[PDB]
């Protein structure tokens, strides 16, 4: 739980940091699997499963 | 937490890649709506 506590609180902050990435990731669209792929492509393997 | 310039090409990954819109609002004959890139 702490880990993954703070994982996401990098995540976050990396989200703020990251305002193109952010816009990209939060603009509405009605498809996820793309949205899926590109997290995978980001941060895939660099955070645990959860 | 470790993010290297590969996240452009992520981004890129994405931008390149029928094509269906959605009606976000509509009024007094103006309607918006979303996605359909390349209109």
């Amino acid at each position: 739980l702490t880990n993954l506590a703070d994982e996401l609180a990098s995540v976050a902050k990396l989200l703020l940091s990251e305002t193109a990435l952010n816009k990209h990731l939060a603009e509405p669209t009605d498809d996820s699997a793309p949205k899926v792929r590109l997290l995978e492509r980001l941060l895939s393997d660099k955070v645990s499963a959860t | 937490t470790i993010s290297a310039a590969d996240i452009e090409g992520a981004i890129e990954d994405y931008v390149s890649s029928e094509e269906i819109g959605t009606v976000i609002d509509a009024g007094d004959g103006i309607a918006h709506v979303e996605g359909l890139p390349s209109v």
